[PDB]
């Protein structure tokens, strides 16, 4: 993994060396470069990982989470430039320091074999994170969103250190590859039920798994743009990624204490998209749609089935993409009117006709529209959810119903209808708007024609 | 004081807390912390005020206590196994009167109502000593007698002193008494790790020291001794927020920052002994005093805060204090998780 | 050697250096009075070093290239517009006494510091011991609030006690009228403007509080206008004076070793001139405060520690 | 109070009841006493006899939530015939919660000591069944 | 459950909590008479002298 | 890289891995019979040194 | 602009406590220069 991690680190140089007016031409163009080389990560064969060395290893689920990672670094720095114009230019390089620095860690996270390796660094993550929103953040709430942030996150992080070092203990190793051989069976007792809930709850709050969720909307509607890029594309996949390995030693007590975490994920998500109907603020109905887009990953995770798993993988990769366009396309319409309010500025197709078919993608890849990724992974999960009971088909399919009616409330409310007549400053969409736009969806188009990279091991 | 002479009592504190580490005899032990306490006083008494003169009297007294219980166990252990010997005691009595000097000398709750008076009433640089060096000589003592020391209650003052650091903390504005707090919740981590590997003991005290020297040292450059004071440092030293930023953040013990290290194995030593509910305690609380560290970085680094018209005067002139070792030590302070293997040389 | 404690014992004593001319002497009186003139010729006659009034430029010229800065980084403080709006709502009243305060304060400590480092006495005029007169008149006219006035007590307190007043302090006392008389013939259009209650009011802050205090510790010399003409005479019984009063005579090589630690360092002297008591006519808001200060270090040999400016011929920069 | 403890776990459940009530109401009003005794001492009561309330005050309080939690933390394993069942104590800990919020007069930290102590109790129960140590001996 | 761990409740008890510990009359006669009791109890209700 | 590659390099670290493993089940078994029989070189404590003692015939006879 | 505190935000920090209760009502910001 050295062939990204030192030139990940080299960003940071590059950005300090550079030319006082080249910070976001530099930065941009080898961020794009790296992001370029991490596809030799699909060298992936059909029975064993790519393991690198004692450190780092790869296989179909990490090498995904890569490429969006390093893929979302370039699109993040061209969605900050602008609204950091007026920022001196120190300040502008420690906030793509920050960036650099978050990828490092990121891309570390994915790929460790050892388990306390990738507890450090998925911790790791939550400085940079927070440092962006308290500190470039735009109101006076990011200051309590940050807290929120940091001490839901540490609530279950720290009681997962006991739990991972516990295991050690007993095992004798936290290697991955060596937990798939030595792994035992989970008997029942008091004691394990606590290192299940030890070994789980960190990772449930990051999805976030509903009722454990209230900190995200806050952060959404707090953080800088790119802040919600990488908190919506990458950052709640820690979760799913951390519950996605740890599972392999928690059976088959599984079976059981998976129940409540279904149930509300399996209720919390009817429940998330109805209130997305009702939302005010923009950013905070996409927080929402997050939430119900998680619980279906929460439940294919628990339920442990190789199409589950499969659809839990597209479903994390779909998911990115688009909500991390939708936070661009809802920045876009900001940096114009400075309030996220959607009922402010209407009828915008009038005005931006291109920028309006951008929103018209980004909502039917939402609402999942075949033959799109985002639909093959809801569908996989719905199919391996329907063997688990039939009558999740019901929860399923109403879900699907409200999710088609919020996406297109949020298309009809920001784009149709009569055009607000005292917004006089709507101009024309930029080069770089348009350009931040069709790089989400490209790519997530295209891989509608090669599905299998983002299926993960279970493949 | 005369440079010379503030050089002699300095040597002599240190001259007091190394025959403590170096003595194999009680009555040389109890020699060594008379000899301290006797040099630490001038030092507290340095800028004559009345808050200087209250916190040497309250410094005074408390140690005296300690050191008359001190003398009562050692004399005890006489009694019951005819020997000066500096190691296990050999009397129940004289175990528990010794972990009790000692404690009152760390300033460990529930004796530890002195540190934060004592502290908020002497100069910084006082502070910094009183916070960091003072806490060898008891620790060193506790190194060698912990075989006979009552497991509950040694545990007892740990979970006491995380506890009381950790409330402490929260409703403080000055920067003295912040500290205090934040010494009195370290200490117990250092003690409850004490019954089951000494070594993290080491580990979580050096590694304390040098964070805690590392703020004492920024706090000095600028001259900030409350929260309101320390907010104005943007707008002159814009480096030094940063700084601030990085090791109050380490001191919070998040990851990947050195901070994380002592706590991270110190979890990793009790469970290890099958203690699982009190490392998870210890932990959950220890979130705390990461609230009061975050609520300062929030004063100083994250936010402008605002500024005085006066300030602008302070633009053209330079930094002329000495802030010895700092670079080195705020390096060491934040960037030490990759070397942690390297605390098998405390072994 | 840089001095410090090891300068110190190694011999650098103030003692070994003050004479029996080591004298500190401040000149005051009320607007107009002619001490300007009279300080210059103390110093001269006497051998001392003379220091001009500090204005708002004063910190200018004691750092850089000595020259004035623009006014955005004295904070738009403007004495001129002190006489013509001196109610205006900006604050500029206050806002100018706390400034001049801290020019006054970073002056003392510049001249105490030429005295104890060379042994060779300073003449001042005015200083912050006599600075309040002007806050006293300020507040009486109604120009400054009580708050300001709160402030500036506060500040003052925790600064002045660290200073020895002046050996000796020499008042030149001109009756209103004549300055009323004298300000209209110097021909300066916006100090016409004052009134002669203003004036008054400053009077009687010398008279009330400030020359009774002063004698309790220091040598008080008051003139007239004629008598302050003769400066041989003032010279005369300034070289005639007892010395038998005041803190400097229980000075030695330990308290001001120091005191010259102190004076020496010009953040530690103004450290208390900036505490956080947010009072509208001084405190200035984040933004505002951000890009002036960014401004400032754009400004020529003004981005680095002196001796690091490549752009004004610092050189060995690899070796400095 | 090693003994006190040992005498309320060397009874079995849901027997004695009127014995496990002794036991930890001693062990809760103990407690009231310890609180009320450092209270008296960090701040000093306006009169000798206004101490004495401050002191009843707590250590009623103590006694009673203790009172409560042996009560119907005894009663429940009795009438549902399930001696080691930690859900036991979690009425038993929810009990001794509400009765706090009763003496402090508000439903909110009721319901706030009902679920922080039923959630304590309901542990050790289980502690005591998996031999849970909290100051445990070191061993390596 | 709800007012249980609410972020309002779990702040406001460690809010309250920190004004117990710390709201003390900075008395030397308090704070050694709590040593007293710390240690009498130390003695008599845990037999940490054992 | 070839498959052939990667399956021996998976091999070599299994080896590492797997036999650290071992190594820390042992070191938790090693301290914790030197810790209750005190009969290795680890929780050694020290113990009064016999070579202060003095051997000369004292005052009296009888020690 | 992006918020920055006012002087009514940074007041909270300015007191001899951060949580006023009745019993340090009476309690006062100690002196600059620690001096009393
Ligand atoms: C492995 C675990 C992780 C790593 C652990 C590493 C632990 C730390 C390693 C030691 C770090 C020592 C500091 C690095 C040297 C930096 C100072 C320097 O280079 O200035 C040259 C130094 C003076 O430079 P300066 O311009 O006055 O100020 C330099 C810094 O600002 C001066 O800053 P200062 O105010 O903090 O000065 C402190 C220094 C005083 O500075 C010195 O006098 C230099 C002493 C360097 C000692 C080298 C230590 C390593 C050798 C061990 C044997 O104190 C000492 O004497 C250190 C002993 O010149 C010398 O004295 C050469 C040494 C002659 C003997
Ligand atoms: C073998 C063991 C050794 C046995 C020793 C045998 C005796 C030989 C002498 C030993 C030295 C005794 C020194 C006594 C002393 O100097 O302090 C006087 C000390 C302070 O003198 P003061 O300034 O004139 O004020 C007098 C009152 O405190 C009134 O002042 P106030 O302003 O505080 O008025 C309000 C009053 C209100 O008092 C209350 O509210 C009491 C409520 C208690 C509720 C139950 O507050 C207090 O009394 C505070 C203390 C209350 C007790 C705290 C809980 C314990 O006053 C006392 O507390 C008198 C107690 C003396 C009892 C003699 C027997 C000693 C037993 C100690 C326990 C031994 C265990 C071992
Ligand atoms: C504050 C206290 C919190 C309660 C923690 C109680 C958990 C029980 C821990 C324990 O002591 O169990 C002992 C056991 C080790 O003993 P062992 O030798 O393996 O087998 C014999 C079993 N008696 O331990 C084990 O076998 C497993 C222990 C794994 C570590 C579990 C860590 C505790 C997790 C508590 C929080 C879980 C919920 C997360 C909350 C997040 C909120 C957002
Ligand atoms: C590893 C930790 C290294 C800690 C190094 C700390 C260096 C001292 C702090 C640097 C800041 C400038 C400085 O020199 O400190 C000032 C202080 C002297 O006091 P000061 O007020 O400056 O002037 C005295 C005249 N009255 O200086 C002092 O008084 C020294 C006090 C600090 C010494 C104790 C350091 C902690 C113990 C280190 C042992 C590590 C194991
Ligand atoms: C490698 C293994 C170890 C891994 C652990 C992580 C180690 C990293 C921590 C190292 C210790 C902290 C030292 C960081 C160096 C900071 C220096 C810097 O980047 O510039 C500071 C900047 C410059 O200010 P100044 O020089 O005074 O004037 C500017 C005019 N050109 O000052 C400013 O302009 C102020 C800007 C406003 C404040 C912004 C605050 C947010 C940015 C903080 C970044 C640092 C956070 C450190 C936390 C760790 C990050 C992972
Ligand atoms: C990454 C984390 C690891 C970094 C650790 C760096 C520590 C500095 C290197 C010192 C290495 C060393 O040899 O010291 C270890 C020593 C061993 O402890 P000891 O009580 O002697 O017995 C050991 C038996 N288990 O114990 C120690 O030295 C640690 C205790 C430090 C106490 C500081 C005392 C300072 C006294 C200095 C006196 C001279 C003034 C300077
Ligand atoms: C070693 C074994 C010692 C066991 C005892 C440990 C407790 C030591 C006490 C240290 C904390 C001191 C701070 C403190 O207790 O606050 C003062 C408080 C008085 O506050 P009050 O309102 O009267 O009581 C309300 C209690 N619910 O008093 C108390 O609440 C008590
Ligand atoms: C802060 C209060 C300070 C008050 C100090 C008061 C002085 C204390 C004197 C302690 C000296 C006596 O201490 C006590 O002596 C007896 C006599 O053998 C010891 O012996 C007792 O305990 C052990 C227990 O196995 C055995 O020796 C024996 O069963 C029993 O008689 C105690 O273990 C010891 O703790
Ligand atoms: C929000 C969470 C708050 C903190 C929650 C902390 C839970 C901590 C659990 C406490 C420890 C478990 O509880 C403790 O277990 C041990 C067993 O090892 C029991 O030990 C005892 O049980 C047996 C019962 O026959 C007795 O004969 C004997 O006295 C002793 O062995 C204790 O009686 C019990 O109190
Ligand atoms: C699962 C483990 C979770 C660990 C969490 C980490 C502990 C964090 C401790 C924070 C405790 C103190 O937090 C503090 O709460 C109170 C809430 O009353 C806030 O206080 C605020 O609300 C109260 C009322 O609600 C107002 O009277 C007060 O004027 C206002 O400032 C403080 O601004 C905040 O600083
Ligand atoms: N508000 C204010 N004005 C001051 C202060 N010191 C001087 N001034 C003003 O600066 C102007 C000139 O100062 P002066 O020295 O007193 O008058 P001058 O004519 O130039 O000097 P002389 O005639 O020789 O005495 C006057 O209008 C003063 O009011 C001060 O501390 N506060
Ligand atoms: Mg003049």
């Amino acid at each position: 993994m050295l062939k990204y991690i030192i030139p990940t680190i080299m960003l940071m140089p590059l950005t300090w060396l550079s030319k006082n007016n080249m910070i976001w031409v530099n930065s941009t163009a080898h961020s794009l470069l790296i992001s370029f080389t991490s596809l030799l990560l699909m060298n992936q064969f059909g029975d064993n990982s790519l393991n690198f060395s004692l450190l780092f290893f790869s296989d179909s689920l990490s090498t995904p989470l890569l490429i969006l990672t390093m893929w979302l670094l370039p699109l993040m720095l061209m969605a900050s430039q602008h609204h950091l114009s007026k920022e001196n230019l120190t300040r502008k390089k420690l906030f793509i320091t920050m960036l650099i620095s978050l990828q490092l860690f990121l891309i570390m996270t994915f790929t460790a074999m050892e388990l306390i390796l990738f507890y450090i660094l998925f911790e790791a993550t939550l400085v940079p994170t927070l440092i962006i929103i308290t500190r470039w953040g735009n109101q006076t709430e990011r200051l309590n969103a940050g807290l929120y942030f940091l001490f839901y996150t540490l609530a279950g992080s720290l009681p997962l250190l006991v739990a991972l070092i516990y295991i050690q203990n007993t095992v004798g190793s936290l290697n991955f590859l060596m937990l798939q051989y030595w792994v035992q069976p989970v008997h029942n007792s008091w004691s394990n039920v606590f290192m299940w809930l030890a070994c789980m709850m960190a990772f449930m709050v990051k999805m976030p798994l509903y009722g454990l969720h209230l900190w995200l909307p806050k952060a959404h509607v707090e953080a800088p743009i790119a802040g919600s890029m990488v908190l919506a594309a990458v950052l709640l996949k820690l979760g799913g990624y951390g519950m996605l390995r740890i599972t392999l030693i928690l059976n088959p007590m599984t079976d059981f204490m998976a129940y409540p975490f279904i149930m509300l994920s399996l209720w919390g998500m009817i429940m998330t998209s109805s209130i997305c109907l009702r939302q005010t603020d923009l950013k905070s109905l996409i927080a929402y749609s997050s939430v119900s887009h998680m619980a279906l990953v929460i439940v294919a995770i628990l339920i442990q089935t190789p199409w589950s798993y499969m659809g839990a993988t597209a479903l994390m990769i779909a998911h990115g993409l688009t909500s991390s366009m939708l936070f661009c396309l809802a920045n876009s319409n900001y940096e114009r009117i400075h309030s996220r309010t959607m009922i402010l500025a209407r009828g915008l197709q009038t005005l931006l006709p291109l920028m309006a078919t951008w929103w018209l993608l980004a909502s039917l890849t939402n609402l999942a529209l075949p033959p799109t990724i985002n639909l093959i992974g809801e569908l996989f999960v719905v199919m391996s959810t329907f063997s688990w009971s039939n009558i999740t088909i019901i929860l399923m399919g109403v879900n699907m119903v409200i999710t088609a009616l919020y996406s297109l409330y949020m298309l009809i409310m920001t784009q149709r209808g009569k055009y607000t007549y005292h917004i006089n400053n709507i101009s024309p969409s930029f080069t770089r708007e348009n350009a931040l736009m069709s790089l989400h969806i490209l790519p997530l188009l295209l891989l509608t024609l090669n599905p299998k990279i983002i299926l993960g091991p279970l493949y | 004081m005369n440079p010379i002479i503030f050089i002699i009592i300095l040597l002599t504190i240190m001259l007091g807390t190394i025959i403590v580490m170096i003595s194999s005899h009680w009555l040389l032990v109890w020699i060594g912390f008379e000899m301290n306490m006797l040099a630490i006083i001038p030092i507290m008494m340095k800028n004559h005020n009345p808050r200087a003169t209250e916190a040497s009297t309250k410094y005074f007294l408390t140690q005296s206590t300690a050191s008359m219980l001190l003398m009562m166990a050692v004399i005890i252990n006489l009694m019951f196994s005819g020997q000066w010997t500096v190691m296990k005691l050999f009397n129940p009595m004289a175990s528990m009167l010794m972990t009790m000097a000692l404690a009152m000398k760390l300033g460990m709750a529930p004796f530890h109502f002195w540190v934060p008076e004592v502290t908020q009433g002497i100069p910084l640089s006082s502070g910094l000593i009183l916070l960091t060096w003072q806490k060898l000589a008891p620790m060193s003592v506790l190194y060698q007698i912990f075989p006979s020391i009552n497991l509950n209650l040694i545990l007892t003052l740990s979970v006491l002193s995380i506890l009381i650091g950790g409330w402490g903390g929260l409703n403080q504005t000055q920067l003295r008494k912040i500290m205090a707090y934040s010494s009195i919740a370290h200490m117990g981590w250092m003690t409850a790790v004490l019954p089951y590997n000494p070594t993290m003991t080491l580990l979580n005290l050096i590694i304390y020291i040098i964070m805690t020297s590392t703020m004492f040292t920024m706090f000095m450059a600028n001259s900030t001794t409350t929260t309101l004071s320390l907010s104005h440092t943007w707008n002159k030293t814009p480096i030094m927020t940063v700084l601030i930023l990085a090791t109050l953040l380490s001191m919070g013990g998040l990851p990947p920052l050195s901070g994380f290290m002592p706590k991270w194995m110190i979890i990793q030593e009790m469970t290890k002994n099958n203690s699982i509910i009190l490392p998870t305690f210890m932990a959950i609380t220890a979130l705390l005093n990461l609230y009061f560290y975050m609520r300062l970085t929030y004063s100083t680094t994250l936010t402008m805060f605002p500024s005085t018209n006066n300030m602008k005067m302070k633009w053209q002139f330079p930094l002329m204090k000495k802030m010895t070792f700092l670079p080195t030590m705020v390096v060491l302070s934040t960037m030490m998780l990759p070397l942690t293997p390297m605390l098998s040389v405390l072994e | 050697l840089q001095y410090g404690p090891l300068a110190y014992i190694l011999g650098e004593k103030a003692t070994k250096k003050m004479t029996e001319k080591s004298k500190l002497i401040t000149v005051d009186g009320n607007i107009c009075s002619g001490k300007s003139k009279l300080a210059k010729e103390i110093a001269e006659k006497l051998g001392l070093k003379h220091f001009p009034e500090a204005g708002i430029h004063y910190v200018d010229s004691t750092t850089g290239d000595g020259k004035p800065l623009p006014v955005q980084f004295s904070g738009n403080c403007s004495l001129e517009k002190f006489y013509d709006d001196p109610k205006s709502n900006d604050g500029n009243s206050y806002r100018l006494q706390a400034w001049l305060y801290a020019s006054r304060l970073l002056q003392y400590a510049d001249a105490l510091e030429h005295l104890l480092s060379t042994g060779q006495g300073v003449v001042l005029e005015r200083s912050i011991y006599s600075d309040f007169v002007f806050l006293e008149a300020m507040y009486r006219q109604g120009f400054i609030r009580k708050q300001c006035v709160d402030h500036y007590n506060q500040v003052k307190k925790v600064t002045i006690c660290e200073y020895l007043p002046p050996h000796v302090v020499v008042y030149v006392d001109v009756p209103v009228p004549e300055v009323q008389s004298r300000i209209q013939k110097k021909g300066n259009p916006h100090e016409m403007k004052i009134t002669s209650a203003y004036l008054q009011d400053i009077e009687n802050a010398y008279k009330g509080t400030f020359l009774p205090e002063m004698s309790e510790k220091c040598e008080v010399l008051q003139y007239s206008a004629w008598e302050a003409q003769d400066a041989e005479k003032v010279v005369e019984d300034i070289e005639y004076l007892k010395y038998d009063k005041g803190p400097w005579l229980d000075q030695n090589d330990r308290k001001l070793h120091k005191l010259r630690m102190l004076v020496q360092d010009k953040l530690e002297v103004l450290n208390y001139t900036s505490i956080p008591v947010f009072l509208p006519e001084v405190t200035v808001g984040a933004h505002q405060s951000d890009q002036v200060f960014q401004e400032f270090t754009e400004l020529p040999g003004r981005k680095y520690r002196a001796g690091y400016n490549e752009d004004v011929g610092d050189k060995w920069i690899w070796l400095k | 109070a090693k003994t006190v403890l040992r005498q309320y776990w060397d009874i079995p459940e849901g027997t004695e009841c009127h014995r496990k009530t002794y036991a930890t109401t001693s062990i809760g009003g103990a407690a009231g006493l310890v609180v009320s005794a450092y209270s008296v001492a960090l701040k000093t009561p306006t009169s000798f006899l206004e101490g004495v309330a401050r002191t009843g005050r707590y250590t009623f309080t103590a006694a009673a939530i203790g009172a409560i939690f042996g009560l119907t933390s005894c009663i429940s394993a009795q009438v549902r015939e399930k001696p080691d069942d930690p859900l036991n104590y979690l009425i038993g800990g929810c009990a001794g919660g509400l009765i706090l919020g009763a003496r402090t007069r508000s439903y909110g930290i009721g319901a706030a000591a009902c679920a922080y102590m039923g959630l304590t109790a309901a542990l050790v129960k289980m502690g005591q069944l998996e031999g849970w140590q909290v100051f445990a001996e070191p061993k390596v | 459950w709800l007012e249980a761990i609410l972020p309002k409740t779990i702040s406001l008890a460690q809010m309250k909590a920190s004004t117990l510990v710390t709201n003390q009359k900075g008395l030397i006669k308090l704070y050694f008479l709590s040593f007293l009791i710390t240690i009498l109890i130390s003695m008599i209700l845990f037999n940490f002298h054992e | 890289d070839g498959p052939e590659k990667n399956y021996e390099r998976t091999m070599a670290i299994l080896q590492i891995e797997a036999e650290k493993a071992e190594l820390r089940l042992k070191e938790l078994e090693v301290r914790r019979l030197m810790r209750a029989r005190g009969d290795g070189p680890w929780f050694h404590y020290p113990t009064i040194d016999k070579e202060l003692i003095d051997h000369s015939p004292k005052a009296t006879p009888d020690n | 602009r992006q918020w920055q505190p006012d002087v009514e935000w940074a007041e909270q920090y300015g007191g001899a406590v951060m949580y006023p209760t009745k019993e340090t009502a009476h309690w006062k910001p100690p002196p600059w220069n620690d001096v009393d």
